[PDB]
């Protein structure tokens, strides 16, 4: 009863966000500042409980929004669609930067979920590997033969998730919720509790997508529209997945998307 | 040679309105990595642009008033400082031209 | 004369109901005597009619036109107004509704000809109107595809009766 | 008919756009930075070009000497041209010139651009930098680059 | 002291008390919110005078509101009066408030409309020294500055522009 299990899954994704809401003290308001290479010294006096750095973004332009993918605050990574707290510096990244390597990690790791979902939507899961971007291929390993037919279905069903235009809601959720949600798969409860041994609390990030939720560490892209090109390379061996994709505004060619296919099919 | 009938307005508007007379859309604009100006692609910035034409416009009338009058055009370099900043030893002969400035975020 | 467009800003609806939308805010500015023609400002309009206000603005400062700027400087008013005085948080979430551009008071001049003659020569002065509606813009009316022809078609062929009897 | 034809018309005729052209290389030499119309900037980056290669090619040869009395009218550049952009560049071959373009002018609305030579002691412009190397798809392409080379 | 002003006000007056002056302070304060509320003109400027009127009023204009009066908590009490000629006068009280403005349009814009909040009142009072009447004058909302309720939406406070 694959279903029953995802409704219960969306249905406990719910009402964690309902009890995060809850303690919302009548809508406290901030002053957050923002440090940045272009327009300073603006700042911005958003919520901490529901606003988001996309709303900053919308302030300031449609520019941002459209090529902000990552907000730095007090030098680690953050999400554009994830409450924030603590009034503290602000920053954006782009694909163009100086060191665009957070950015290029959450890609990697959006990726890697994408792959993951069309895999579990298709007809057990193990975890999701983080894998250097130098690596040219995001993996994402999967316990149970593939053809060419079959990696042609995978790759419109990414086509159909990306065209769905989805946001990605993140939690940071402790390991008791998280462990509620995956009570079948141990690969994911071990996983967890890693994770959870791994930071100093049992707090663990999660992530949903529509009907698909996922554990993971880095942030992801806000929405799959970012993702315009996407592919699945082959499988090695417990069965080892490949795949390459591109984000917007990075448009190749078919001549180097065919050389990076051909690169990470290995 | 004369209009020997006026055109009507519907012929007006069709003659006026057709996507070959309507101005193009055009998608050639970024964002400038610096102070985020919005330019245009193979075009430089706009206030970078308005920066380097002031410094280069101090930079002229501090050498016309070490100068001094038309027609010198000495056949020495230049090189242009700041305030402090000992002169390079490299460049010991070259008539130095500045007065007070702080360098700023982008001059080497 | 005849000023409505800057006494439209004054209009004031009832409390809303907790079960209602959010019913998006308009706004309303115009800018009163434009040296300037009336034919090119509604291209400029047309131009500027379904696209926001940052591409909008994207667009005029790099538009070779006399009336670029004068758009221009009217958007950011209406939107300096929006955020001050209309209520509005966002600024980038504000898209264009409604543009026109009519003719003004025009004067007259004469021009000479090179015989015993001349020609009244008006100074065309023009106008310039914009509403920009809260929210993000909608999308464009995409065009009919071969399956909407065929439904047209076949509603059309089924919505016939008999002419010229009972 | 202009079937691979040089040399746009600008003037009044070919002697008023080649005075033009010097007055505009005079002044590029006086001030290193000139705002001109494309096609003029362009006519006169070739003809410093060339003018460049004649102040290299010697300071004693009567040629270069004439070449450059005639191309300056202020008579007070040449000196400073033969001492300065001749031993200055005297690696480079053909490497002056740094061409790019300005938005706009704000009367009639016209393509101008903006031309200097290499080195000087003026602030520098914002040259179009290329994406950085931390990218996606340059890393990608790294990457690619250090597979190949180790296949072998 | 405050006595020296209310034997003038009582000179110039002439015939006037000190104890039934809190009630018809409320009853000022209750008229003109009322006023406020319905968008009385005419009302509001035979009450609140000009030194304070185009303050609460301004900003007030093109946008409703719903306020609503209720009990209130701790008795009235005089803090000081002092006075062409004028008599300022200050009265303390603490009454629930309901604060409930709303935008041009409507939907909402600053507070609940059942919320009943406390905020205590130090108003002054006018009155001209023929016809007059004793009305409001200024606020002071010192000394203690109480933080303001939470904003709605977003504001965004621009830096130096270049
Ligand atoms: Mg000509
Ligand atoms: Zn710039």
């Amino acid at each position: 009863s694959p279903t029953e299990l995802t409704e219960m899954r969306n249905d406990l994704f719910n009402k964690e966000k309902a009890r995060q809401l809850s303690l919302t003290p009548r809508t406290e308001k901030i002053e957050v500042k923002h440090v940045g290479k272009t327009d300073p010294g603006t700042v911005f006096v958003m919520n901490k409980n529901i606003s988001t750095p996309y709303s900053c973004a919308m302030h300031l332009s449609e520019w941002y929004c459209r090529k902000s993918i990552l907000a730095l605050v007090d030098g680690q990574p953050w999400d554009m669609y994830k409450p924030l707290t603590k009034s503290c510096e602000i920053k954006f990244l782009t694909f163009k930067d100086c060191d665009p390597g957070e950015v290029n990690k959450a890609y990697w790791r959006s990726c890697a979920m994408m792959m993951g979902c069309v895999i579990e939507r298709a007809f057990n899961l193990v975890r999701a590997p983080e894998v250097p971007v130098i690596s040219g291929a995001f993996c994402y390993d999967v316990v149970l033969m593939p053809t060419k037919e079959n990696l042609r279905s995978f790759t419109k069903d990414a086509h159909a998730l990306i065209y769905k235009d989805l946001p990605f809601e993140t939690l940071e959720v402790e390991a008791k919720v998280a462990l509620e949600i995956f009570q079948h798969s141990k690969y994911k409860v071990d996983f967890i509790e890693e994770k959870a041994s791994q930071n100093p609390e049992r707090i663990v990030k999660l992530h949903r997508i529509g009907d698909f939720i996922d554990v993971s560490e880095g942030p992801l892209i806000p929405r799959t529209s970012i993702c315009f090109q996407y592919e699945v390379s082959a499988v090695h061996n417990i069965r080892r997945f490949q795949g390459v994709s591109l984000p917007v505004h990075l448009r190749a060619h078919f001549t180097i998307w065919d050389k990076l296919l051909e690169r990470s099919r290995k | 040679a004369a209009p020997k009938n006026r055109r009507t307005i519907e012929v007006n508007r069709c003659r006026r309105r057709n996507p070959q007379k309507l101005i193009k859309v055009k998608n050639n604009i970024d964002v400038c990595p610096e102070c985020g100006h919005l330019k245009q692609k193979h075009v430089l910035c706009a206030y970078c642009y308005e920066k380097v034409c002031k410094e280069t416009a101090e930079i002229r009338r501090q050498i016309g008033k070490q100068e001094g009058g038309p027609f010198k055009a000495p056949t020495i370099e230049t090189v242009v400082l700041y305030t402090g900043e000992t002169p390079s030893e490299q460049d010991q002969g070259k008539r130095i031209i500045e007065r007070d400035r702080k360098r700023p975020s982008w001059f080497t | 004369i005849s000023r409505k467009w800057e006494k439209k800003n004054k209009i004031v609806y009832p409390p809303q109901l907790p079960g209602e939308p959010r019913r998006p805010a308009e706004i309303y500015h115009c800018r009163r005597q434009i040296k300037y023609s009336k034919d090119k400002m509604w291209y400029l309009a047309k131009l500027i009619r379904g696209m926001s206000i940052d591409q909008a603005l994207a667009q005029l400062e790099f538009n070779d036109k006399k009336g670029a700027k004068i758009i221009k400087e009217v958007l950011l008013e209406a939107q300096d107004m929006a955020v001050r005085d209309h209520n509005v948080e966002f600024r980038s979430n504000l898209y264009i509704a409604e543009s026109t551009s009519g003719r003004g008071q025009c004067l007259k001049r004469i021009r000479y000809h090179g015989r015993g003659r001349f020609g009244i020569m008006e100074k065309v002065y023009c106008h310039y109107f914009v509403k920009l509606v809260e929210g993000p813009p909608p999308p464009p009316e995409p065009p009919k595809t071969a399956v909407a022809h065929a439904k047209e078609y076949i509603q059309q062929l089924r919505s016939r009766t008999i002419v010229h009897t009972l | 008919i202009s079937h691979g034809r040089v040399f746009r018309r600008m003037g009044l005729g070919p002697e008023s756009r080649i005075h033009l052209l010097r007055n505009l290389l005079t002044g590029l030499v006086r001030h290193e930075r000139i705002e001109a119309p494309w096609a003029r900037v362009d006519e006169m980056r070739g003809y410093a070009e060339k003018l460049i290669d004649y102040g290299k090619l010697g300071d004693t040869n009567e040629r270069a000497m004439r070449m450059a009395d005639f191309w300056l009218t202020e008579k007070d550049l040449i000196p400073k041209l033969f001492q300065v952009l001749a031993p200055r560049y005297k690696d480079q071959t053909g490497g002056y010139t740094r061409m790019l373009q300005i938005p706009n002018r704000s009367l009639d609305r016209a393509k101008m651009a903006v031309i200097e030579y290499k080195g000087n002691c003026l602030p520098p412009l914002p040259l179009p930098r290329r994406d950085s190397h931390l990218t996606l798809l340059n890393q990608l392409l790294q990457g690619l680059r250090q597979d190949l080379r180790q296949s072998q | 002291a405050s006595q020296v002003s209310i034997r003038r006000i009582k000179d110039y007056d002439a015939n006037f008390k000190i104890k039934d002056f809190p009630e018809k302070a409320k009853d000022i304060f209750i008229e003109a919110h009322l006023c406020l509320n319905n968008s009385d003109h005419d009302r509001l400027h035979t009450l609140v005078t000009e030194h304070c009127f185009p303050d609460m009023t301004w900003d007030i204009k093109y946008k409703t509101v719903r306020w609503s009066f209720v009990e209130s908590l701790e008795p009235s009490h005089v803090v000081q009066v002092r006075c062409n000629v004028y008599g300022q006068i200050t009265v303390r009280m603490h009454t629930r408030q309901t604060l409930a403005i709303y935008d041009r349009f409507g939907r909402l814009m600053y507070g609940q409309e059942d919320v009943p909040k406390d905020v205590l009142e130090y108003v002054v009072f006018e009155k001209q020294l023929p016809y007059g009447s004793w009305r409001m004058h200024t606020k002071i909302v010192p000394p203690w500055a109480p933080p303001k309720q939470p904003i709605l939406k977003t504001v965004m406070i621009p830096g130096p522009q270049l």
